[PDB]
């Protein structure tokens, strides 16, 4: 009954249960209202729930984004930060279109960002991407990636397909069973 | 409160071995029930002694004791397929004990694995290990380059490979480590900047000249 | 020729800040006064006048215009 | 009973906790309400934790990141502080990109900073990148060095793979067992 | 009884406390809420006590950083304030992130910093970096030295081999029993 | 019990009883309570112990910065004034390093200030250093000279191995024993 | 209560092995586990005298016996992988011992470990010792140069190494380490920058580096 | 109380001698132990007299008296493995004792140190301590410069070294003068820059540096 968080979000202690119940510990989620869920885990269980805050750096900090260290609520804006603001939207919205084609659960898009073309008489590069895909497993993962290169090729004016990085791999084993309460 | 009951639901995926120093012992598969299996004896929730063994791991063990004792001996790997008897993979062409020294070494093996009851020596080809490494390593297009030498043989891969030869190779370093182990073959995966993948050549008054493979590689301008 | 007019005319409106801040700081003592129908130009021109030269303007900006060109010093 | 640390937070806590459990000594994490926690132990474990808390520099301070050095709130915001400000984003979304590769635990990515060269009239210079990893132990950590450098050599301008250096190391071994009371 | 040094903080008694006991002398630690701690020892130890206050220089000095001479509060910044508050927080998080390696518990990095480039039209000079360490005893640390190298020398423009200078050492031996004492 | 001094400071009366303790005469930390600390020595031990204040300067004078001068609250500042509050501030945080060494008890680290060069038409001369530190010992402290060289060599732009002057020594005997109280 | 008791849960990572001076002796095998077993005995919850033996630093504490009694003397390890017999690993080329010195060194290695009951002491060749650690080099396709002289041989690793060769030789000589020691044969992993990166150069008999379209270096052999 | 009990709990570091002048010395082994048993017996909580004793600081003491009572003497190291009967490592080629009076002064030195029961003199070669000296310094790949003359060698290492080649250099002399003093060979280490950084010079025996395209400065021939 001993707690080791409190004052956490609801995704976040979504992601330290799931975290717990992997290595056959269990633990208790309790809400407290307005100062958030709460985690309690078992005396014998203490010292490896411990261990796991500590090696998986839990509890998780919220996903950061490019447009968000540029406001749209400031009075001046630099082309620099409209350049920015449109590129962290085009990236966000890749990586939603990237979810819904026929075997991929989660994904991640990097667009290159190019700043300092502007201001000055330097012509634009070209632009570069990069992604990362989880897949169902039981499905060949070498023969897709062509169909992810193939719909990246065509959303920028010009890139070419080695300047595309696709890394992707299968999802882990399943739990399904319970932890288990600890006897003594 | 027995040890198969304190495990999960499903009493498939672990098999207990009874030890003959008194002691059980839980062969796992991997490095997730591994843990699963530990938390179970650290929490203290049974009330002899046991322990968890591995695949990956109780070969890990068996070479410290095989490298004080029996220096100088070329083998690959041992296959625990039955738990109860494994088969201890030798090599036929780089030692030359007899068999009354390989029947010592077979009851010395099992002295050192308590839940074992017999070990099997079986001695393997030493063509066949490097045969299909690289008949499986031409099967996936890839480029390679075979490096001979006493008592062992390296493949490189360099170059500026794309991302569809990364995922063949990768893919199948793991499943040729898996049955033959990187005591004798071992693969060099590396990536650097040149499109000419590994090769190099030297032009004068003939035509081209294949090089001497080398540290140096040529920086591509293309 | 038309980069440098560029160059500089953004470079003057920086330099133009601080002294509406002045000549908006006097101007609205006076109202705190009575004093809402004088004048604030002959009292805003030599409070901006002995700023400047005690806080050495024209040695400042006379470096700092050739610092953008050469190796000054 | 003896106090250690007291006004603590809830991740400096555990990482004491952490760290004390790890060399068979035991704590006890009291909350105090609003003061914060407090870690006590006991008097025949008072010599020892002393000595690991001025070793392991205990508690830890809080991590640093460039974007704190230039807030947003800024009533001008010059053009190094816009490029300082982006970089210090794409170097947080990108260490965020790689812990969820399969089996990495933990990972941490930096950018050298050139934030004169785009300004001045010569060129800007080549980027360079570095990373660290924590992998999961049972991992040939040697075939693993390509696939970072693969998925960050195309999410910038044009970098090469002599200037990508990708260190990384397996996890200790684990702490799973209670430490154990003292005994008079 | 005797007491020698009162008002001081958390952090500063912990480090007169660990200073003490290696020298096999006792000290006590006393809160007072709002004053702060005050450490007292026995009437035998305190010339001794006295002695080794003013060879090792106790209390600890609050650690000195070149991001506190520039304060972000200013309304006006110049060029080489906010280059010196962004060397300061490069080299901050370079040692945040070595301690994340095998075996190093302490780590300091400094960087030569250059600030006259930028203000007239010199060009810029090499930049030298230089680095300590403290490493768990039991590790070959003459092949440790690498690997602070090649993680130090692409995370920035351009670098030598010869302007990195790492020294690196093994901790000191535990103190872990009691002090003692003195019988009258 | 006649007086000696008072309105002292809690480190300015460390450093009287360190001094006066190695003579062989007592003292007595008399607290003022809103006052300070005050010193008393016996009657027998009088003329000694002012002949020793006399001797050794005491109370010690508060330590000097270079950057205490030059304060960082004024509304306009000279470049003069900045360049002589960032070195000042390099020449703590080097300090601060140096003392976690392998054996050092203190030390002391001295840069070359640069005036003239930033409007005279001359380019800014090399930079001169110099340490001094205190090495616990035991200590081979002729091959110490070379680590501390390596270290302060390329922490800054340019600096030679002649520019570098280390001047080190060993610390002094222990002080254990008490004085002792007049036979009266 | 008895000392295996006063330990962990799991009965497995320390072995308490009977003294011959009225002492016990715990046996860990790593820096871990005798930190561990460290604090039980220093904060005093036994009545009794133990001590806790490691591989490395007892190993390191019969060397210092060794360079006083016996000087000028050849070996590589002592070595534990059973704790009551531990395996004296000496060297066959250059010993100058009969069997009888040999049977008195082995008497006075029992005194000094209270432990064990003997010492077992084998002689290796010299050519495998340096014949395994040039084959292992070899394997890793690393850039060597090997240094032959009397009594030890050294191994000279330069040039600009990527990031897959200097960990393939991390874990190459952190194994070797462990089984032969750093008494023959030593590695000396140094990297430096390449200066003929972008330079047009000629190689061979007569070489020099283009530095520029109006600059040579030639550089000496 | 005894004092093998006064100090700490680990009553394996220490080491109680019972003296012959009636006192009692206790034998450490490096100046952490040295301050933590001197602060027992400065404090006073013992009633009889006692002292602390080392290995560095009593073969300092002992040269003190034998460079007054017996001077031009060529000896080593005093050693303490066994503090009841220590070894003193004599030079061989490089004494004219005959074996009358190293019996006087194995005597004479066992009247200065009351906790020894005998003194073991032993002569070491003379050419093995500078040849395990040169043989040591070259397997560390580090570059030196060897000085002979009679009395003493030195070895010079100097020029800019890198990280590993101070920290290889470093521990091999701080391992070497433990064993065997640093009476007769001498190691100097100087991390220092090259001489004539930047100049370009003509050495050899009719010298000159080129301070300049046209200046020409003729010193000492380099």
């Amino acid at each position: 009954d001993k707690d080791l968080l409190k004052g956490l979000d609801q995704e976040q202690a979504n992601e330290v249960i799931a975290v717990l119940q992997m290595h056959n510990i269990e633990a208790n989620k309790i809400d407290s209202g307005k100062l958030g869920y709460s985690i309690t885990v078992a005396e014998p269980d203490f010292t490896a729930a411990v261990y796991w805050i500590k090696t998986y750096q839990l509890p998780p900090r919220p996903r950061v984004e490019i447009a968000q260290m540029f406001p749209a609520d400031s009075l001046v804006s630099s082309p620099r930060a409209e350049k920015a603001r449109l590129y962290s939207a085009i990236e966000q919205r890749l990586e939603q279109s990237l979810q819904t084609m026929e075997g991929v659960l989660s994904a991640r898009v990097h667009i290159s960002y190019d700043i300092d073309a502007g201001e000055n008489g330097r012509p634009p590069k070209p632009v570069h991407l990069s992604a990362l895909a989880v897949y169902e497993r039981g499905s060949p993962l070498a023969h897709q990636i062509s169909d992810i290169k193939r719909f990246l090729k065509n959303s920028f004016a010009d890139v070419d397909y080695d300047n595309i990085s696709v890394v992707l791999s299968e999802r882990s084993d399943a739990q399904l069973q319970a932890p288990g309460t600890p006897v003594k | 409160a027995e040890l198969d009951s304190l495990l999960g639901q499903e009493k498939e995926r672990f098999q207990v071995l009874p030890g003959r120093d008194k002691m059980l012992y839980v062969a796992a598969q991997n490095e997730r029930d591994t843990l699963w299996a530990r938390q179970v004896l650290a929490r203290g929730d049974y009330d002899k002694n046991a322990r968890v063994i591995n695949e990956n791991e109780e070969n890990k063990r068996i070479s410290i004791w095989l490298d004080t004792y029996y220096p100088q001996l070329a083998y690959y790997r041992i296959h625990f397929d039955e738990p109860r008897k494994p088969v201890f993979w030798l090599s036929r062409q780089r030692n030359t004990m007899s068999k009354k020294e390989l029947e010592v070494l077979s009851q010395k093996l099992r002295a050192l694995m308590p839940y074992a009851d017999s070990v099997n020596i079986t001695l393997m080809d030493d063509v066949t290990a490097a045969g299909q490494a690289e008949a499986g390593l031409k099967q996936q297009a890839l480029p390679y380059s075979r490096r001979n030498h006493k008592g062992g043989v390296t493949f490189v891969i360099q170059g500026a490979l794309d991302d569809v030869e990364i995922l063949r190779a990768r893919q199948f370093v793991d499943s040729y480590y898996r049955t033959w182990g990187g005591r004798y073959v071992q693969f060099a995966i590396e990536l650097k900047d040149d499109w000419l993948k590994g090769r190099s050549f030297q032009y004068g008054a003939e035509g081209y000249i294949k090089m001497s493979p080398g540290h140096w590689y040529f920086p591509s301008p293309l | 020729a038309l980069s440098e007019i560029k160059s500089a005319f953004k470079i003057g409106f920086y330099l133009y800040l601080p002294f509406v801040v002045v000549d908006l700081v006097v101007s609205s003592v006076l109202l705190a006064l009575g004093m809402m129908m004088m004048s604030p130009v002959t009292i805003s021109t030599p409070i901006k006048l002995v700023l400047f030269v005690a806080l050495d303007g024209w040695t400042l900006l006379s470096k700092g215009l050739i610092l953008q060109y050469m190796d000054i010093a």
